[PDB]
């Protein structure tokens, strides 16, 4: 398990990879796995003017 | 087979592509921090998934310079990802909305004389519906041009406009990979800007005409994996835009089509080329 | 013969180009306000002289879309005008300073691993010595990358670096038009950045070695009119950069070379096709 | 009692403040969408928690214009939130690091004659350790100045510098609310920038020297709830900066102090007069 | 549950309907030779599948007279099966092509004044695209009226016309049963008349707007199992006609939707 | 079955014999 930085809840996200995008099951926060060795979630950086498809 | 995947963050898309790639050979996950050139890479193909369009473009070119083929190519990322270069390539081959391009505020002021009001203003390099403006009159045109002038990016000084198309509460998003149509959706919204990024709702589209037109639109480029934007109008279907770093998680869910697998299959085809 | 000249302001270079063009045919002066596409133009060639690099690129492409050839072409303006795309085409063909490219701040931190210190940071699309930085240590690298990070233009997220070359108080600026070496100057300065735009002082350069190297650098591209930047170093001459919208008023004044005339003669040759 | 809380995003601290208030009266949560002026608000005091320093400033001023007092006040947000205005207010009263301000690039180039190398360049309005530079030599000073120039936010035209202070692997963040010391922490890092936003780690600080110095710093302003940044140096404690939008979640966690509760108490106190 | 199915020939339709009915209970296959009234029938509901529209209409009414409910009802078979009665019911509720009706040749000659050219002439009771005419001018109008005049059937003396709608090489055919959308197809053809009966080719249609419009069109009648015909125009979707003895073999094949099952499930709901 | 159309119409069972479908009338269809 790990703490959501928006909500504060402890959640299970499963077998994640580094820089992977996850949705918090409680608050619906979109988050980035910024570390695995110490499992750390983080809110995404700001959208740049050339981000997308 | 060593298949590189180049990424900023791992969205559903990238997770699914990674899965599919693993069934064909060894996958090398390449975060942007890992990208250093000239470098010593041992790769048969790289699938380019960087969230930044310009980072995608430059990393594709760099891998090409190491003799490593890229999906999509740097040439396609640039042409398809620029609204104006793409419109120029599309204009021979498929119906598109009426458009104009001007190189100064002064020249942009004459655009209504050709297109009429309302018109749509948009930056040549954006995505996700960013900086799209519906300009209903001269006062709004001036405000829009004044703001684009003050913005730092010199690209905002390339003034691209289209006639405002009256859509029926939705537009169409289709996918063609290596010349094969893989699926399409409608994107519904109460607002005229329909991207799922803000956040249009996806429904499957089985329209055979969008399939035929999407393949034609792909053929104007003649390579790669493209997400195509099409509008319905009183004059029929119009091709608006093509996107060289496709998102598809909703499109996949709603159509049941395997966009990710098709992209990877195409990548293994170019790896053997 | 109708020769177009596209321009932002008419510098000495543009007035000279205009005069020479008038010896070969009718000259149509096209300020940016006069550029609106699609449009009806009756022109056999356009000489692209917009001060903005990006406006030059797009106006070339638009004239090409109208079947009007352009000097320089959109392809050359894009490739030559980008530090990274240009060194890629120069690499293996002529000697260049040691270089490194990264695609993120975290990747850029590793650039000194290859290049050592001091190194040179520069933006991929710049000119006139703009935003050039000499970085002597880690703290300076961090400062530069911190600032690039917060700048709006996504292009500042493409991180391009060279080894700092110890030049003898000057560098070299040569000109090659259609394969013909037309002349060269030294640009002297007591600052390591020697551009005449920043106070650099022009002096004629007659080294036969720079002529041959200049032609070879031009042959890496294979078309157009290029101002080439060369460095003298303890390991001989290195090609640094090429420039597709050449300024030359100081170079012509100091060498007697008629860069304007040669540029127009090349334009007249491309008009014939 | 009716206590307004103004916020950008609901998180731990805002939610902690919400519950401590409400013990005193009715709490009204005001998202930035709810802020429209002139407007009819029925509040005895507003606790200003907007993430943007600028939005906080204007929000405070706007509530004051409706005769509703504000914690912190617009005056304090202005004076304390701007680093140069703040150090001017501190200069007489408490030791600060040596500093210098210039109004142009040319003046800024003279700064190291006063401060020596290495020195620290930072924006007057910044937080979270962003755009900090440690400048070890002239080349770096020039680089930082070049980049500031091309950001074209007029605020970066104010060039604020400090001597580089050699801290023992940490710095200090103390909290004073209405003149009462409520707690302090150490922020540890092996980078010279020790922000917890930057990956710094917080521990309790019990040093009575910093408690004394914290209250003295607060007194230079004579109102509000402030977070106070202190450095330990070879020449004793120094007050680097003050912050009128105190983040405290780590400080409260690690100290066991009720920052939320103290803040609310002060606000009800402010509501009285 | 005892379910009657009336038929003329056992098409794919009727075989599938019989199988599905057999899953619910007892099936009684009633060829037209077995239909004689007044008579004694022991049936909870009858599913009406006679190929002739008029024979469908009267056999429904006759079973109704024996107290046996019918899908579709005689009322729906008449109202939806007549193009004029059906468009009058539709026009309140959904967009329809501009239309005109005249009661004589002289009145019919004035229709171009409202509709303009080209227009479409079609009989009020037809199916399979028979006797449809695209009339581009007055000479053509006169020819159609002259031929209608010399035909036996007094129903040809009800003159029904629509504006000619420029369709994109296809039209749409939708299925709504008991108020529930069950599926849609595009019918493509090189000719303006797109019926599968005349060689139209089926492709699956997942357009959510045709689903919405189809349900609304069904709601104009408020009962039964209907095949709905929709045109795409420069003004948007238009409901053209509604059909109360639906063929579906191709639509079912192309969409994977179980039109036969939904039909039967609705019939037993109607029975009880 | 006694009236199946097959690729026309089965007229008889006892002696199984196929036959062409009848004349299409002006009210045949859907
Ligand atoms: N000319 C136009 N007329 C009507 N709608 C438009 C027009 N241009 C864009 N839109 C709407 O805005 C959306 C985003 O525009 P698009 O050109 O695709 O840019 P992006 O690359 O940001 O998606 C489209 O999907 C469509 O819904
Ligand atoms: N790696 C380097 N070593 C030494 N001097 C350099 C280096 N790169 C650039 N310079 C100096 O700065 C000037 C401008 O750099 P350049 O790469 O030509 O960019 P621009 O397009 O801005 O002219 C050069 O003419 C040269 O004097
Ligand atoms: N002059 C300096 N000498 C040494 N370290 C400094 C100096 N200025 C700032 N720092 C370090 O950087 C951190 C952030 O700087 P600060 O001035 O507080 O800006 P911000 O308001 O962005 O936090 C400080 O907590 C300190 O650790
Ligand atoms: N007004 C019209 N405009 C264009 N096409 C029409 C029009 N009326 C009929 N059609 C074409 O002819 C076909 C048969 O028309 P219709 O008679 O209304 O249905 P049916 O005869 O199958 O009961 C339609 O499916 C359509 O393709
Ligand atoms: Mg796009
Ligand atoms: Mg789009
Ligand atoms: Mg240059
Ligand atoms: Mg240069
Ligand atoms: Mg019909
Ligand atoms: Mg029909
Ligand atoms: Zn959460």
């Amino acid at each position: 398990m790990v703490e959501c930085p928006v909500c504060g809840s402890e959640i299970e996200i499963g077998e994640v990879e580094l820089h992977q995008i996850v949705e918090c099951p409680v608050c619906g926060a979109e988050l980035e796995v910024v570390s695995l060795e110490p499992l750390t979630l983080e809110e995404l950086p700001e959208v740049e003017e050339d981000w997308g498809e | 087979m060593r298949i590189g995947i180049t990424y900023t963050v791992l969205r559903r898309e990238e997770m699914a592509i990674k899965e599919r790639a693993g069934e064909f050979g060894e996958v090398v996950m390449l975060h942007e921090d890992d990208l250093l050139f000239p470098g010593n890479y041992d790769l048969d193909v790289v699938i380019i998934r960087n969230v930044s369009h310009f980072k995608a473009l430059y990393t594709a070119r760099l891998f090409e310079s190491e003799g490593i083929p890229t999906v999509n190519s740097s040439r396609l990322i640039f042409e398809a990802g620029d609204k104006l270069f793409a419109t120029l390539r599309l204009a021979g081959k498929v119906p598109v909305p009426e458009w104009k391009a001007a190189l100064s505020e002064g020249g942009a002021l004459r655009v209504p004389d050709s297109l009429g009001y309302p018109l749509v203003s948009k930056p040549v390099f954006g995505s996700w519906g960013r900086l799209l403006a519906k300009v209903n009159d001269r006062d709004s045109l001036e405000a829009v041009l004044e703001h684009r002038k003050w913005m730092k990016n010199p690209l905002y000084g390339i003034h691209y406009f289209q006639e405002f198309v009256e859509k029926p509460g939705r537009d169409i998003r289709s996918y063609v990979i290596g010349g094969e149509f893989v699926g399409a959706i409608y994107r519904y919204s109460n607002h005229w800007i329909t991207n799922t990024a803000r956040g249009g709702k996806a429904e499957p589209c089985s329209d055979p005409e969008v399939e035929e037109l999407s393949v034609k639109a792909w053929e104007a480029f003649g390579e790669g994996a493209l997400a195509i934007d099409i509008f319905e109008s009183e004059k029929g279907l119009l091709v608006n835009e093509v996107n060289p770093n496709m998102e598809f998680k909703n499109a996949a869910r709603v159509t049941g089509a395997d966009m990710a697998g098709k992209l990877v299959e195409y990548a293994v085809e170019v790896a053997k080329t």
